[PDB]
RNA sequence: CCUGAUCAGGCGAUGUGUGCU
DNA sequence: TCTGAATCTCTTCCAGCACACATCAGGACG
DNA sequence: CGTCCTTCGGAAGAGATTCAGA
């Protein structure tokens, strides 16, 4: 019906229109006829009849009286909805300012009119006058006055002279001003100046008023006169139960501005004095202030309690307003709640539900099936039996029932299988029953939790939640493609079981004719449900082009692997059951399932595997008893031998031997060493106990103890919870974050004293604030991300571009954390790959990389591939499809249509509950490879070694292949025991250098001359106690006296003759310049050597740390880089702070940059650095790497930062969320060069709209335009939005209205919130559709 | 607790909240999130459309049902119409251009 | 019964454009324009219309074709209200 | 829209606390 | 005399649902 | 009754306050 909303100021005409009457009076009712006052607030004459069709006085009740007003009390008698419509309006007496535009900050008067915020206060709030229009006098425009400056002001200009106070002033002041000639003179003051914060001043005004008079309208609407009422059903007066009504708190805002305006009125009616006036105008602007926004003044006004009133600003802003309130989130009809329990016979695509709430929900269906049927005439009838109950209702609701689906959903929904679709099957009872299989995906358990189910009414909403939503479509995570129908517990107990194989058992070593007559046997119980047997198998290899070729044969198995036979389908080997049948090996055993048969086999067979799990896991009967933990009885002599060692150590410390901390990691260390060998022990006690004979002689073999298959199916817990439950358990924490020295002796099976329980509540209370506190950070971050997302829909089908980044397998300097296999899995490349060998075309340009073709790369041994990553897509407004890649939800490539921000951030967030809250020695390579050295400036010291005279040299490790497997980073002026490309061996130490000192090495030799030394002014004779040193000591910067401040001192390095030696290439000779904290070591007169040092010179993970990337702070010690290549020097002699310049070879030099002092410098005078190198030392900063180096750089960066941090927490996460994430980060862009555009130079725009601003520029014959990106966070790029619906349903709406109101931004739809609010098909598939059809139609 | 077709409530034209007041349950941002992920429109269309206001809608919506057509219409959420009262309340001026 | 639509998917192959075919085709069902293509098992007009499309006999341009066939017949009957 | 007989009557906004997930 | 870089001051938000309970302009002149 | 008379948080953003070299 409507495109685009717009929004702009309010006009007095505009107001004048929208209002149907004048509001006098402050009363509202009358109390004994509840019909309301004359006027007041609730009205008849004004905002329309009481109820339907009916006058006020009682004249006209009747549809043929429809229209006229009455002649007694005019009542237009319409639809009661009318007084929901109508408006009306309050004449104030005197102007009045609006708080919006006062008190923003920034605010729009007090940098429109070039003033002071605390002088419009003084002029606003009645204690102060101000010039207006003065004229040739001794005064300016902008002039304030108090009482006796205006006398004395009067007293010398009785002439003609003007200075108010009030809104009379500032609305005089804003009328006579002319836009245009404030236009003219600031581009001349921008065109004429130097000064940085001027131009920024001045860029902010002249953006202000070159869009306001692109605007129609006019600054004196800032300042209201005629102010609007809200209609009275929106602000309803509610009958309590008792004598008087209960009313909102609108009423009494309103209330109080008509009484203040009445006795204004008054006032100024009987010709009041001054200061009565004053203070009456003073009253009217402050109730006036306090109905638009209340809180922005001082003690915000109260209604009967301690507690502040809810005004207009407050019923839109915050958790409950309208936006977060009742526009987004919904209470739905046709819905239900209760609580879930479990029900095993189900079949995964159905659910039970309640016949209650069955026939509460599906009332409106019952009726049309009664009165369609003929047994019941009309709607009260048809009530009336399904109230009463009759016998036909049931067999009319199992046919309503059939196949209608309802969606179930739990409360915390955080990832997108949390709302599912499911076929209803009846149940007495009260509680919903639920599949077992599907609750791991809703991650719930059964201890109490409540889940909601919802109806869809209409045919496509049933059709969608066939198609998208039912439990069957949904089998593989949107995160990764991994199975989410793991079976869990019970059932991996009972399979567990089931396909074992003990020594000995009833019924061993006989032959069988098939897995039939083994049912056969166990179900009578002549053969032991795990005993070996040769059985006669028949398995189908599918090796035909689709047809089963059967084969059969005689294999050598348990018995319960030939019944566990009967369920696996047939393309499927019979390698796959023959093991033990963990947790592990079922899940890929449903996934191997899934690759080769498909989909239905894969459903029915999770279906029979719980069957049988469950069946099974009953026939076992794994109890679990206090024998059966078996402690062990090398225990107590460890714990005795690890006191004897303690007691040992605390002899050495009482009588003056070692030190506190030595004694404190002594014993830690041997109380760690005690841990593990008790852990040890207690576990080959457990896993090999049994010993049973088979023909005589004993044997070991598997136990069959109850908690060690539990722990060892992978059914419940880990090593570390049978190792607190039967040896001693560890070391616990505390508050400070160490680690007490006694540690706890004793386990669960046996007591524990008072002080080890205290000592484990500790860490128990620590864990539990935790997991509290991580709930709402994790709700909060998954919000934002939501919200700076979803303007994003796959929209394209290929951009038809070439760019994208370089994906390599990772390696951190341990081992290979992550292969290049699961990073460059289905996602299209870039460039044709080429082969290695010779200039083969190996895989094509525009190919989808399934696993076929990754296991060709891994092949052909490929180590980066040129991938069309999202980040460098070129589509207007979205993103393609040959940039996106695999859905990893379903097998093909993504669809033209489906929104892939969303599934973005709820696959980024969701993991959010799992993510905790509270040296440089030399190089030790692992494994026999190659060695590469990487950006190094080396050279052959006369030892034989090989040293460093670069900065960043990076050490990698060819393996035998021609793939990198190690690397490193060393450091400058190392010790390097090898050469460029030779051979290492495991273990070898290769490289070596010195934590403490950065090396001061040299590269030629000969005679030393010290050049600008003074002892007394640069250097002094430090010389240490019985002489524990004699050597030079240089001064360091600013402790040196001012007679010689300015000189510096050089090492110069001459020859053998006294000549000067120039560095090699250059002309300028090979002297070294000694910062501060020098040691003279190689004294005047001395041959040096090669690499010689010539002085010493000495020295929070978690989710804060993803929201401190996806926000981009910048850290606290912040590491600087150098903006422009060349030569670095120092200047100022560290006023606070040291200058540093940098100066270019072949370009211009305006660079100086002055370091922090109070940052150390891993930078000689020499380093002729790039840019993109580090100066200081610290966390590196994302501005920087993005104003530097660039986009594929500040993206990697991310995606490596935030994949540790989730990978070392153990979870997996595809890389195409975060690179969406990082492209909806850094959208905005700024302009340096306009050129023949339509843009200002120092301005903020979107890239889309510079990119396609001169694209049409480039094509045509003129010259385009420069933009520099610029990375926001995501709580600064979703407040910056083309748009300002989905700014204000986010965070701060006061700022947002405020500057879309002094703008008129007119708001396009076809974001995702916009269409949510508006109530409009989504521009996600089915509605994509839809808004296709419409854009063909417009 | 299931809720058909009950009360509705009075300053936005939606229905109630809990059980002791006869109330339907609460379709929040983080489930209109999650049938965003899916490509599901129409259900969330009527999710918060005809099922929670549009009062025009939704008496045609009851009366479909009850003569057999399951067929919805759009209208708009009467909540939005307060939304642009409020605004317009205010000394902003929204519109909805054609 | 019809568990899962994968041939359904297979032969309209956007898992999108399904929905709108089967939606377009049991509006005809339910509001009275034909009768299935395919013996009911007492289903639902849902069910019927996934199964002819697993059928392989329904899509977007047949129904275009057989809409237009339809619209033809009320004007080859108008023209005979002519004379 | 609901609950009672071509009719009659029902429809809140704050805090504060508790408890689940 | 004067302007950029460090220093001092107002704004906000903090997950999602259920229940129970108290309170709604009172005091006093006409 | 009728009517009315009035003191416990973390960071980014934007407006004041020193500062040193010219
Ligand atoms: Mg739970
Ligand atoms: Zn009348
Ligand atoms: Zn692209």
């Amino acid at each position: 019906e409507f495109d685009a909303i717009k929004i702009a100021l309010a006009s007095p005409d505009m107001i004048r229109s929208w209002s149907f009457g004048e509001v006098k009076k402050p009363e509202t009712i009358n109390y004994r006829t509840f019909k309301p006052e004359r006027d007041g607030l609730f009205c008849a004459r004004i905002f329309g009849p009481v109820k339907d069709y009916e006058c006020l006085c009682g004249k006209y009740k009747r549809l043929k009286h429809r229209g006229v007003i009455c002649e007694k009390c005019g009542v237009e008698v319409t639809q009661t909805k009318v007084r929901r419509e109508r408006m009306g309006h309050i004449e104030l007496a005197s102007p009045t300012a609006h708080i919006w535009f006062l008190k923003s900050l920034p605010s729009r008067i007090g940098l429109l009119l070039d003033m002071p915020l605390r002088d419009i206060e003084r002029v606003l709030y009645f204690e102060s006058y101000v010039v207006i229009e003065g004229g040739m006098t001794n005064l300016e425009r902008q002039q304030i006055l108090t009482e006796e400056q205006y006398l004395d002001a009067l007293e010398e200009f009785g002439d003609e002279f003007d200075a108010k106070m009030g809104a009379e002033a500032i609305q005089a002041l804003l009328k006579s001003m002319d836009l245009e000639q404030e236009c003219e003179q600031l581009r001349e003051e921008l065109n004429e100046t130097n000064s940085e914060t001027k131009r920024k001043k001045l860029t902010k005004r002249i953006k202000l008023l070159e869009a306001f008079v692109q605007s129609g309208n006019k600054p004196e609407w800032m300042i209201l006169t005629v102010l609007p009422v809200l209609p009275p059903d929106l602000r309803p007066l509610v009958p309590l139960d008792g004598g008087r009504f209960a009313t909102s708190d609108l009423n009494d805002l309103y209330r109080r501005v008509i009484n203040r305006n009445n006795r204004l009125k008054r006032l100024l009616d009987l010709a009041a004095p001054d200061i009565i006036v004053r203070n009456e105008k003073r009253m009217l602007q402050e109730a006036v202030d306090a109905l638009l926004d209340n809180g922005r003044r001082g003690r915000a006004i109260t209604g009967s309690n301690k507690r502040p009133l809810k005004s207009l600003a407050d019923m839109i802003k915050g958790k409950q307003g309208r936006f977060r309130q009742n526009l987004l989130g919904k209470r739905v009809d046709y819905s239900g709640r209760s609580v879930i329990t479990v029900g095993p016979y189900l079949r995964l695509h159905q659910c039970g539900l309640p016949k209650k709430m069955a026939l509460e929900l599906f009332k409106p269906f019952i009726y049309g099936k009664l009165e369609l049927r003929g047994l019941a005439t009309t709607i009260k009838a048809a009530k009336k039996m399904v109230e009463r109950e009759e016998a036909v209702v049931w067999d009319i609701l199992d046919e309503v029932i059939r196949e209608h689906p309802v969606l179930l959903n739990r409360a915390p929904t955080l990832h997108r299988l949390g709302i599912q679709a499911f076929e209803p099957v009846l149940i007495e009872g009260k509680a919903i029953q639920l599949h077992p299989l599907v609750c791991a995906a809703y991650n719930a358990d059964f201890d109490g939790d409540q889940m909601a189910v919802h109806v869809p009414l209409t045919l496509e909403a049933q059709l969608e939640a066939r198609a998208l939503m039912m439990s069957t479509n949904n089998i593989l995570s949107p995160a990764n493609g991994e199975p989410i129908i793991v079976p869990s517990q019970d059932v991996v107990l009972g399979l567990y079981y089931m396909t074992r194989d003990c020594v000995n058992a009833k019924g061993e070593g006989m032959v069988l004719t098939g897995p039939k007559e083994a049912e056969r046997l166990y179900r009578s119980g002549l053969a032991s449900l795990h005993a070996r047997v040769k059985v006669r198998i028949t398995e189908y290899e599918k090796d035909a082009n689709g047809e089963l070729v059967a084969k059969t044969s005689l294999k050598d198995t348990t018995v319960g692997r030939a019944i566990l036979w009967m369920i696996v389908p047939k393309g499927l080997p019979y390698s796959i059951v023959n093991q033990a049948l963990g947790k592990k090996a079922i899940s890929k055993m449903l996934n191997t399932c899934y690759r080769i048969l498909g989909l239905k086999p894969t459903v029915i067979f999770a279906d029979q595997i719980m069957y049988t799990g469950f069946a099974y896991a009953a026939r076992s009967g794994a109890s679990v008893g206090i024998d059966d933990m078996v402690i062990p009885e090398k225990k107590h002599e460890i714990i005795s031998e690890a006191e004897a060692e303690v007691a040992e150590i605390q002899e050495q410390f009482q009588s003056g031997l070692v030190t506190a901390g030595e004694r404190y990691n002594k014993v830690i260390d041997i109380w760690a060493a005690a841990n593990d060998r008790v852990s040890k022990a207690m576990m080959d006690n457990l896993q090999t106990e049994t010993v049973i004979n088979r023909d005589g002689q004993e044997e070991k073999q598997v136990s069959f103890n109850s908690i060690y298959m539990m722990a060892d199916s992978g059914a419940r817990g880990s090593a570390a919870q049978i190792r607190q439950l039967a040896g001693m358990r560890g070391l616990m924490a505390k508050p400070d974050g160490s680690i007490i020295e006694t540690p706890i002796t004793a386990n669960f099976r046996e007591g524990l004293n008072v002080l080890q329980y205290f000592i484990s509540t500790h860490g128990a209370r620590k864990g539990l604030a935790d997991t509290a506190l991580k709930t709402a950070n994790s709700g909060y971050l998954t919000r934002r991300l939501v919200d700076v997302a979803q303007d994003l829909v796959v929209t394209e089908d290929d951009c038809g571009t070439h760019e994208g980044i370089m994906m390599t397998p990772v390696i951190e300097g341990g081992d290979v954390k992550e292969p290049l296999r699961d990073r460059v899995l289905g996602r299209v490349t870039a460039e044709d790959v080429l082969k290695p060998g010779t200039a083969d075309i190996l895989v094509p340009r525009n190919t989808l990389l399934h696993e076929q073709w990754c296991d060709l790369l891994e092949e052909n041994s490929v180590d980066a591939v040129k991938v069309r990553s999202v980040v460098s897509c070129d589509t207007d407004f979205g993103v393609c499809a040959h940039c996106y890649g695999r859905d990893l939800a379903r097998g093909h490539i993504i669809n033209k249509g489906e929104a892939i921000g969303v599934i973005a951030a709820q696959s980024i967030g969701e993991p959010g509950t799992q993510l905790t809250m509270r040296a440089e020695s030399s190089i030790q390579v692992k494994n026999k490879g190659s060695i590469k050295l990487s950006n190094v400036k080396s050279v052959v010291n006369s030892s034989g070694k090989l040293v460093i005279t670069s900065r960043n040299t990076e050490l990698k490790l060819i393996d035998e292949f021609g793939r990198t497997k190690e690397s490193y980073k060393v450091p400058y002026g190392a010790v390097l025991a090898k050469g460029d490309g030779e051979q290492v061996a495991g273990g070898e130490t290769v490289a070596n250098w010195d934590p403490h000192t950065m090396p001061v090495i040299t590269e030629v030799s000969g005679f030393v001359r010290f050049t600008d030394m003074i002892d007394g002014q640069t250097i002094t004779r430090q010389t240490d106690e019985l002489t524990g040193l004699s050597s030079l000591v240089v001064l360091d910067s600013a402790e040196r006296t001012a007679g010689g401040k300015d000189l510096r001192p050089a090492l110069k390095i001459v020859d053998a003759q006294g000549n000067d030696v120039l560095i090699p290439g250059t002309d300028m000779p090979a002297q070294y310049f000694l910062p501060g904290k020098a040691i003279v070591q190689l004294e005047d007169g001395v041959q040096i050597s090669s690499g010689d040092t010539l002085a010493r010179i000495p020295q929070t993970g978690g989710l804060p740390r993803v929201a401190d990337l996806f926000e981009a702070r910048r850290p606290k010690e912040p590491a600087i880089l150098a903006e422009i290549s060349g030569i670095v020097s120092f200047g100022k002699e560290t006023k606070g702070k040291r200058r540093l310049v940098i100066t270019p070879v072949d370009g211009s030099d305006p660079y100086e940059e002055m370091i922090p002092k109070w940052r150390q410098l891993n930078v000689f005078e020499g380093e002729r650095v790039e840019r993109g190198d580090v100066i200081s030392d610290g966390p590196e900063a994302p501005h920087d790497i993005l104003r530097l180096r660039g986009v594929h750089a500040v993206t990697r960066y991310i995606v490596n930062e935030v994949q540790d941090v989730y990978r070392l927490q153990g979870v997996k996460i595809n890389d195409k969320h975060i690179e969406v994430i990082v492209r909806q980060m850094l959208r905005k862009a700024t302009i340096v060069n306009a050129g023949s555009s339509d843009f200002l130079e120092g301005e903020q725009v979107e890239y889309s709209r510079v990119k396609i601003a001169n694209r049409e520029l480039e094509a045509n014959g003129k010259v385009g335009a420069t933009y520099s990106r610029d990375l926001l966070g995501i709580t600064k790029a979703s407040l910056a939005t083309e748009s300002f619906i989905s700014a204000a349903s986010f965070q701060e709406t006061t700022r947002v209205l405020t500057e879309a109101a002094v703008a008129g931004k007119r708001d396009e739809l076809r974001g995702l919130k916009e269409n949510v609010i508006v109530g409009r098909l989504i521009p996600a598939g089915t509605g994509y559709a839809y808004h296709q059809d419409r854009m063909r139609r417009r | 607790h299931a809720r058909s077709t009950g009360s509705y409530s009075l300053v936005t034209q939606q229905p109630l909240g809990g059980k002791a007041q006869f109330g339907g349950q609460r379709f929040g941002e983080m489930e209109v999130w999650a049938l965003e992920a899916y490509g599901a429109a129409y259900t969330l269309q009527e999710m918060l459309t005809v099922k929670s206001d549009d009062v025009n809608g939704r008496t045609k919506m009851y009366k479909n049902i009850v003569d057999g057509n399951h067929q919805m219409e759009p209208g708009m959420p009467e909540s939005f119409n307060v939304l642009l009262k409020e605004i317009r309340s205010l000394g902003i001026n929204i519109e909805l251009e054609d | 019964a019809r568990v899962t639509v994968q041939d359904a998917v297979e032969k309209i192959g956007n898992r999108f454009d399904l929905v709108l075919v089967a939606a377009r085709r049991a509006r005809q069902m339910q509001v009275g324009g034909k009768d299935p293509l395919v013996p009911e098992e007492n289903d639902k007009t849902t069910v019927i219309a996934l199964r002819e499309i697993e059928e392989g006999l329904i899509n977007n341009q047949i129904l275009d074709v057989r809409e237009r066939q339809e619209q033809q017949e009320q004007e080859a009957a108008e023209l005979q209200a002519v004379t």
